[PDB]
């Protein structure tokens, strides 16, 4: 379990969320703001609210409802 | 001569036909639906899911974790095991390895439980269904050789004695059957013979009954018209028309304006004034039938029993006597050695073990479901009688009712055959681990490529998906699985194969 913070860029955040009950990470843009986050990381906390019981729409909303997002993964 | 199903068809019917989402579920269908813009990645991850399943620690932890969870129906056990059989068809020695492990563990948990003679009688675990599939696999070529013969003969015989007499379409109760519960209580009828013309044009004679419903009659015709054609290609009686042309004109339908109501009565041949020698035409384009909702029963059951006695007997004499299959020898001797290592003294515990292992787990299933190996479709009426024979067959293996009344001296006669069969296998020359691994190898090499591997893999993946936490934790607990970092690998694989996706 790790805590990482990333700011938006000229090409968005720089990662892709997948899953429903267990929301996690699929690909990271090789030149985004996440590559320079690992491929295959489960998001367990987002923006203060734990996304253990969150829907995909809820996680996406949480990450997107703000300028910068700060989250807690599990690798 | 004997219509034996292909390997893939046989296996699919044996494994998945009585599964969760029905007879046309995912795997017989191959109904994998994913976008083609994802197929490369999805396959790429499914292969790593395969390599993961090939890790022993991962597979065992997976299985244990799944067995732990209460929310796991019997369906789930059976289906899962069958998926595991299909996905691991590649290295069957590894499969057999897993089975050995789980069977040893089950055995040792059973010996110091309450009753070790209860082993392999609950079907409440995965490794039992695994063993079931193992016997099914290894005995395919034995079925296609000598086993299928008197079994097909038996089926066709029962079917003949059934269709020789009246059958009710509503309640599925026939005048001729081995089942007391499925026996029809006394309507007059007649063995009619009608002339049917098929247009695709040829004229074919067909034997039916005047009390048969129009649907039943259609079935009896189609059965003769499309014999040369597999059952999957046969048309249902609801996509075929039957006409009667007397002079210069009437259409035959199960229910019509001519139906006799008071409750509706399904139309029969004796309803349309259709007597013998008539000419019918087949063009490919509440409710009661016979009954409106004892010694005769004993007599009918006994006569039917007498007619089928020959075929039942031939079947048992081929089954319980001959060159006993290598996997049977190997597994029974494995039960011997593991019974010696597990200090179970009682011989009837081993007789019960071998009984639960081979005749119950394999022969009974086929006896009740012939349509798993033969290109036939069977109705409940025949399957019921075959089930009576299956009960009879099981009682011939128990070292301890209409199936009890019907076959009396039979069971006793067959018990000697069974005990001498097991003894024959024990006094038989040992098939080493190598010979067995080789026989498995020829199967693996011959049949994996026709098998539906990706769908199996994906279903199993869904099983890991449902219990992701418990499994990842099971892998983090086990030191070997955290050494191989199997949790991280499973996490990555899960990461790739996901459905709903969003780019942020």
């Amino acid at each position: 379990q790790r805590c990482v913070i990333i700011q938006k860029d000229q090409h968005g955040f720089g990662f892709t969320v997948s899953g429903d009950r267990i929301v996690l990470v699929q690909s990271v843009r090789p030149g985004g703001a996440a590559m320079k986050v690992k491929e295959g990381d489960r998001i367990i906390k987002v923006n203060g609210t734990m996304v253990t019981n969150s829907s995909h729409l809820e996680v996406v909303k949480l990450i997107k409802s703000g300028a910068y997002v700060a989250l807690t993964l599990l690798g | 001569g004997i219509p034996t199903l292909d390997y893939k068809t046989y296996t699919d019917r044996v494994f998945f036909l009585p599964s969760k989402d029905g007879d046309k579920d995912v795997m017989i269908t191959g109904k994998l639906d994913i976008p083609e813009s994802r197929r490369p990645i999805v396959e790429q991850a499914l292969y790593q899911f395969s390599n993961l399943l090939n890790s022993k620690s991962f597979l065992i932890n997976f299985i244990h974790t799944l067995e732990n969870q209460r929310e796991f129906s019997a369906r789930a056990k059976v289906y899962f095991a069958s998926l595991l059989t299909v996905a691991l068809h590649g290295k069957l020695e590894y499969y057999t390895d897993i089975m050995r492990t789980l069977f040893l563990e089950l055995m040792e948990q059973y010996v110091v439980a309450k009753n070790p003679k209860l082993m392999l009688r609950r079907s409440e675990t995965v490794v039992e269904r695994m063993l079931s599939n193992w016997m099914s696999i290894c005995l395919y070529q034995y079925l296609k050789d000598s086993a299928g013969e008197p079994l097909y003969k038996l089926f066709k015989a029962i079917k003949h004695q059934v269709e020789k007499g009246p059958v009710d379409a509503v309640q599925k109760k026939a005048k001729y059957t081995l089942n007391d519960t499925g026996l029809l209580g006394d309507v007059e009828y007649a063995p009619l013979t009608v002339s049917v013309i098929v247009q695709d044009i040829d004229a074919i004679p067909v034997k039916v009954l005047n009390c048969d419903t129009i649907s039943q009659v259609k079935e009896k015709i189609i059965d003769q018209v499309y014999r040369t054609q597999p059952c999957s290609c046969w048309p249902k009686p609801d996509s075929v028309v039957l006409e009667w042309r007397p002079g210069s004109t009437q259409i035959l339908s199960d229910l019509d304006l001519t139906s006799q109501r008071e409750w509706k009565r399904i139309n029969t041949l004796m309803h349309y004034n259709v007597r013998d020698g008539a000419t019918l035409i087949l063009s490919k384009v509440r409710v009661w039938h016979l009954v409106r909702p004892t010694e005769i029963y004993l007599t009918r059951l006994l006569s039917v029993k007498g007619t089928l006695q020959q075929f039942v007997d031939n079947f048992f004499q081929s089954v319980l006597a001959h060159a006993v299959p290598p996997a049977v020898k190997y597994f029974f001797d494995f039960l011997d050695e593991q019974a010696e290592k597990h200090d179970i003294r009682d011989e009837d515990t081993i007789h019960i073990w071998k009984t639960n292992s081979l005749p119950l787990r394999f022969w009974v299933n086929i006896l009740k479901n012939p349509h798993f190996i033969f290109d036939v479709h069977v109705h409940e009426v025949v399957d019921a009688s075959l089930s009576v024979i299956a009960q009879t067959f099981m009682d011939a293996c128990t070292r301890t009712p209409s199936n009890k009344l019907l076959y009396a001296k039979e069971i006793s006669t067959y018990k000697k055959m069974v005990e001498d069969y097991y003894k024959g296998i024990r006094q038989m020359v040992q098939v080493s681990d190598q010979d067995m691994n080789t026989h498995l190898a020829e199967i693996s090499r011959a049949h994996t490529d026709s098998l539906n591997t990706l769908v199996a893999l994906h279903q199993l993946y869904q099983y890991t998906q449902k219990y992701y936490d418990e499994i990842i934790n099971a892998l983090e607990e086990d030191p070997a699985a955290q050494k191989m970092q199997l949790a991280f690998r499973l996490q990555q694989i899960a990461a790739a194969l996901e459905n709903k996706v969003t780019d942020l």
